Formats: structure tokens, C-alpha cells, sequence
């Protein structure tokens, strides 16, 4: 004695019932050990990938989109670069973390940004790397950036610098379509001895921290 | 928390991987070689990995237009002979899995095991079927998953459309890869130029 | 209170449900002991059956397909016979193991090959039986066969010889439609006293070892 | 082996079966603490809300519907006000308890009525507040009201008075579409010194006691 109830005989595409094996007696090929098993996408989000910071129409078809120019022949009052911290938008959107977050509606947790200087061992320079919180508005000068959260990075002493931007929003998650700005400024002119390139390149990278989380999966035409 | 980024959550959601259509008035049957490469949105998610292993649950949503129609859906496993005609011997073989379904009944469902002679499917394969200049390269060489075959069992002017919904189950994935940055041009190929 | 789920009311031809007995109260005839019960086909694969090595259009309608000629009047540089070790193809395909493997898609494990010399008790000869691994290519001469895995078989001393070919492929199984070659060569001329036949016959046999396994059953027109 | 039974496959709109989640793997946003959780509507019925006692066509579009006038210039033999105790009808119907009871067919338990005098600290007066049981008929005079259940309230001494009307009907519930009358009378003239308003206002309030209960929910056009 049974009653079927209003869900009976549906194909709900998200259901999780048992179903008959088409091939009993068949034993699948034994699962051997293969290196590099992935159990969660958050393992992939934790890898540092290059930010295409140098988005200009001459560079976007090439390796040059990843490298920021540092040079002697410059207006030292201008920003070196700026990165909006939202993984929803350029330049972060095509990084591995921006790509994995594009499969989800909601994201949360801390982002690690890393910067690598690629000038000679004889090249020296100070850069000021500043984080500006959401809603504060991007700094207009090196002095304004220095009054905020910042690192004065001597690239002569340290070839790499890092910044961890913690989660800061009213809700425990935010949609994947502000988080603030990272901005870079000259603290000094570019210093070199003779017979040394008077310019260099810097590479910017992003990854998730161990607290990172994605929620509410979605599929959309962000790839055709 | 973070179970929604598990590989079972990310790869193991049901999706329409194929769209079988045929007419009746030979003729009254259709076949489709099973692959995940047909639909770009499905393909891109599997191609985040180098190898994957799963059983797969097939659900077939059928619509038809001119009594109730009877269909036979047949799974032909890798390396078994595929139908050439509507009443070929292959439809009677006890080594193929068949589900007979009749119109208005709940949609037919079955799980195929992981069928491959290798321990996982190759999403990518840096090698050949043989030594020749004509030899195939890439994940078309490996990964025969089998063929889904459909015929009308009823005697006679009708059009039939079958949506093949597929859910991967008990999923394992290995060696993560950069996401596909540019449009897919062709099945199993990494080619991208318009 | 129940919900039917998308598999409900299917006839899946590979299903394994209970079903009603058409005849309760009927008790089947008692199962007596009958000799020679088979529980697994691998018991049948382990029996030695004759290889039809001598596939020529004069012999294939007759007992002569199973016998290889050995003789005094021969070119001693030529192969006596060769057998491809793949049970998928001639001559192995019509042996009991080739026939049982034709009901399956995949096979694995070791093959035992046996050779029986049927010349007189006064007849003597050495044969070189060589195994060539897959991909190496069939030997062109007795010297090349001697440099590989081989037995020098004195048929005067031993009327029977055997070779076990172990499983050698990258996957744990291979399809039933190389495994290498067995080749046979004269090491000596055929030696006899007077009043003795100056030729003899050899019979070749194949069976599975205890490690043999077949997987993924299939039915096909290899018998009409 | 099952039989479906006559209820099978119904959509009964009041059913309580399980049903499939449309989104497994999705974890809802964490439930934070929010102040003022409501678990039962009887918590809301226990709040004192103002009775619109002064229902006249000049006052019903305004704050003045809630205030009863008390004054020197009056016929002291007339009622000050009367309230039918049935929450089904005016003035009680638009109070929070009358509104919540309008979602139900049946009500039971005790009603607390409270009266607040809003004249000056220099203003003094006695009012007689009388309860008349159901079926007895509303008092025609202050003497008749005094012979019943009543309070002689000195508003000079006490700025607030209360009356609890207990449940009194033959059945344990009664329909939401008598309970008796509350009536108010002048016991004295309105007394003030010089430079004081010779009139004041009184505010009437109602709430449920802890014994209050509502039964048999219904939806109807009492709001359009």
C-alpha cells in the first residue's frame, strides 16, 4: 500500500537516485596510481598565475601582456600599474583564479598577490606597492598611496614581494560579475651602473589563500 | 563547506551531451558515438584535467510527433559492432545493453561502467594510432566510450528527437591544465584558428 | 509515499530483478550428479588444442591442416613454420582458445604452446624453436632466431617441447580483433638409418595458463 | 509487490511529503543571529495596541481616531465611550489582535484592556470603567454601570488603569465573524486649577493574555 506523491516519475536533472548497471558481470579496468589527482578546484586556485596587467592593443596577442615596464626615461609621478582586486574583471578575469571563479556565482576568502622584479643583478630601484580598500577610490599620487596600506619594496635587496588582501565585504560572499585596488608607484628613479639596461620588467601574479571558497555554480557564454 | 568545488560537484552534473534526431515513413534508426567533446561548455570543464575516470549515467529525454510509440535504446560497448540497418542482428545481441521504452513511461535510465582498457580516459593524448603520415593524433586515438543506438520498434510518418543527458559518477581527475582561452573548432583536436 | 524515478518501468535487457514463478507447487526434477560440470570457460581455455598451422588451399578441407612436414629433401635455410601469437588471427583463431576469446573483446595472461614430433623412434633431428617479442619483427634466419629467446629441441631425445609466452602489453588487457611470433628452424638435417621414412610430421598445440582472463563479452558474425 | 491506493498521484495542496532538492552540493548562506525572532503569532497578540475608539467621519483619516475626549463642558450623564469586547467588529477589528484573529476562524482566552489618561499633572477626575457580560445589555447610566463589575479610577492618582476580560462562552472557542461591553462614565466633573486645559484625552489599548489561542486558519477579502 503506497501513494506516489507529486514528484513521482519526474526527470529532475539534478537528481541523485540509484540506477541499474547496463553491464553487470563486467569488471572495470583496475585503478592504477596516477600522480597529481585533483579532489577540489580550490587546490588549483592556490597556484600563482601571471596577471595580464599590460592590457594594450599592441601587447594582448603576445607574451608582453604579462610584463610591466620599469625605466629611467619615465614620468616618476605617474602610476606604474593598477590592478582592481575584483576577480570578476580585467586583468584578473583570465587568470586561473578568475577563470575558476567564472564557473561560480559567489566567491569569498583572501587573495595573494606576488610581484617579481626581472632587472639585472646590477639594477636597483624602490617601488611603493599600495592597497586601497573598496569604496576609498584609487590614489592619485605616490604620497597618497604612502598614507594608505603599503610596502616600500627595494627590488635591489628583494627580487620578490607579496601582498595578501583579506576578505572585506558586508556579506560572507560577493558576486563574480568592489574589492579595492593595488597600485604601484616609483619611490626612486631607476639606478644602474654603466653597461646595464636602463629599463627592466616586472611580473605580477595572483592566487587564492587556504580560506578561499566558491559557491553556486553557473555555466555562461564567457567562453563561446 | 567547499563541497561545491569538489570534482564530483564540478564535473558530475547532468547535461545534454547529444541530440539524436531521425524520421520514419535503414531510415528508422540512428546512432551516436559517445564522447564529451560535442558541446563546448561540457568539454571545457573536462579539459581542465589531463585524465578523468568515471562511470556514466545516461538518461534519455524523448519527444516525438506524427497509439503510443515504442523505442529501443541500445548501448554498444567499445569495439562491439554498431548497427548498419534498422533490423540488423546487432539489435538482438545479448552482449549489448538495451532498454525498451514506451511513450509516457518515465524516461529510461542506465549506468555504463568505466569501459576503457586504460585506467582513465585521456582528455589529451600526445601520441599516435601508428607510424603513418595519415595516423590520428590526440584524444581520438584512445577513448572509445561506446555508441548509443536508437530505433523505432513500432511498424510505421513520424519524427523523433532524443536528448541524451549524461551524468558522470564516482569521478576522479588528474593533472590539472590551463583553461581553454580560445574557441573550439573541431572535436578531440586542440586546433583554435578560425 | 514513493516516487518512481527515471528508470521506472524500463525493460533494460541486462537487468537482474526477481520475477514471479509461473508454476508454484511444481517441484523440478532432482539434480543428479553428472560428471564434467563446467563453472567457468577458463577451465576449457586450459585444454591443449591443435593449431591448424598448415593453412594452404590443398590442406584446409582435411586433417592435413594440423601437421607440419619435416624432411630430408628441403631448403634448410627456410623457416619450418611461424605462428603469430595473437589469438585474434590465423592460425590461432579457430583453436578452442581463439574461439572462446572471440566471444570477448579483451584478453590477458599466458599462453602455453606445445610441439609433438611424430617421426619414427629411429628418426632424429634438432629444431630451433624461437619466440620473438611484439614489435621486434619475425627472424629471417636460424642465426637471428638463435640470438633471441629459443629452445634447441632434439626430437630424438624428447618427443615433446613446450614454450610459455607470458603477458607483455602496456595495458592489462588487449583487444581480440601484436603478441610476437613463434618460429621454427632446422638446426640439423633430418637423420635416419636405412628402411626409415626420410620425412616426419610435427603437431603444434595451444592452451591458456592459470592466469588467463577474458573481459567484455560480445556477439558477432565470426560464425554465421 | 505493492498496491497504489486511492490517494496515489494526487496533488493535495496541504500535503507534507519529502521532495528532491533542486540544488544538491549548494550550501545555503549561514544563519546569523538576528534580534526579534518570532516563533508563534501569539507573541505578537500579547503586545498592547491602540483601539480606534473615536470612529467618526471627521477623525477616521487621522491620529484623532485613537483619542477619547474628557472635558468640563459635557453632559455628565452620557457614556464617555463603549467598546464591544468581540475582536470581530469595530473598533477592535483593526487592532493588531483583531487583525491577527481575522486570519483564523476561532478564538479563545483572556483580553487585557488598558486605559491611559493624558491630561496635565494638575488635572484630576474620576472615571467609572465597567464591564458588562455577554447577553446582559449595555448600561444606560453610571448607576447601572456601578451595580456591575467596575473600577472607579482616579486619573489624578493613577495615570493608567487595566481590565482583564476572561474567556466566557459555552464552547471552548467562538467564531471571528457576544463577549460583552466595556463602558466608561464620568464619576466626577473634570477638576483643574487656573491656567490648565479644561479638557484632556484618554487612550485605550488591547492585547492578549498568555492563555490566548487561535484556531482554523482562513484567508478572505477583509484586505483587498
Amino acid at each position: 500500500p503506497v501513494m506516489l506523491t507529486p514528484g513521482s516519475g519526474q526527470f529532475l536533472t539534478t537528481d541523485d537516485t540509484q540506477s541499474p548497471s547496463a553491464f553487470p558481470y563486467f569488471h572495470p579496468t583496475k585503478e592504477i596510481f596516477i600522480p597529481g589527482q585533483v579532489r577540489n578546484l580550490i587546490e588549483m586556485c592556490q597556484v600563482d598565475t601571471l596577471i595580464p596587467v599590460n592590457n594594450t592593443q599592441e601587447n594582448v596577442r603576445s607574451v608582453n601582456m604579462y610584463t610591466v615596464d620599469l625605466r629611467t626615461q619615465v614620468d616618476l609621478a605617474k602610476e606604474v600599474f593598477s590592478i582592481p582586486v575584483d576577480i570578476a574583471s580585467q586583468p584578473l578575469a583570465t587568470t586561473l583564479i578568475g577563470e575558476l571563479a567564472s564557473y561560480y556565482t559567489h566567491w569569498t576568502g583572501s587573495l595573494r598577490f606576488s610581484f617579481m622584479f626581472c632587472g639585472s643583478a646590477s639594477s636597483t630601484l624602490k617601488l611603493l606597492i599600495a592597497y586601497t580598500p573598496p569604496g576609498v577610490g584609487k590614489p592619485k599620487s605616490r604620497r597618497e598611496a604612502m598614507l594608505g596600506t603599503h610596502l616600500v619594496w627595494d627590488v635591489g635587496l628583494q627580487s620578490t614581494a607579496s601582498l595578501v588582501v583579506p576578505w572585506v565585504s558586508a556579506s560572507h560572499f560577493r558576486f563574480t560579475t568592489s574589492a579595492g585596488y593595488i597600485t604601484c608607484w616609483y619611490q626612486t628613479n631607476f639606478v644602474v651602473p654603466d653597461s646595464t639596461p636602463d629599463n627592466a620588467k616586472m611580473v605580477c601574479m595572483v592566487s587564492a589563500c587556504k580560506d578561499f571558497c566558491l559557491r553556486l555554480a553557473r555555466d555562461t557564454n564567457l567562453h563561446t | 563547506t567547499r563541497d561545491e568545488t569538489s570534482i564530483e560537484s564540478f564535473l558530475g552534473r547532468s547535461g545534454c551531451i547529444a541530440m539524436i534526431e531521425f524520421n520514419t515513413s535503414g531510415k528508422g534508426f540512428k546512432t551516436w558515438k559517445v564522447s564529451l567533446q560535442e558541446m563546448a561548455q561540457i568539454r571545457r570543464k573536462y579539459e581542465l584535467f589531463t585524465y578523468t575516470r568515471f562511470d556514466s549515467e545516461i538518461t534519455i529525454v524523448t519527444a516525438a510527433a506524427a497509439g503510443h510509440i515504442v523505442l529501443q535504446f541500445m548501448y554498444v560497448p567499445p569495439g562491439a559492432p554498431v548497427p548498419e540497418k534498422r533490423d540488423d542482428y546487432t539489435w538482438q545481441s545479448g552482449t549489448n545493453a538495451s532498454v525498451f521504452w514506451q511513450e509516457g513511461q518515465p524516461y529510461p535510465r542506465f549506468t555504463i561502467p568505466f569501459m576503457s582498457i586504460a585506467s582513465a580516459y585521456y582528455m589529451f593524448y600526445d601520441g599516435y594510432d601508428g607510424d603513418s603520415a595519415a595516423s590520428k593524433y590526440g584524444s581520438v586515438v584512445t577513448n572509445d566510450m561506446g555508441t548509443i543506438c536508437v530505433r523505432i520498434v513500432t511498424s510505421n510518418d513520424s519524427n523523433i528527437v532524443c536528448r541524451i543527458y549524461h551524468k558522470a559518477k564516482h569521478i576522479k581527475a588528474w593533472c590539472p591544465r590551463p583553461p581553454r582561452a580560445v574557441a573550439y573548432q573541431h572535436t578531440h583536436s586542440t586546433n583554435y584558428i578560425p
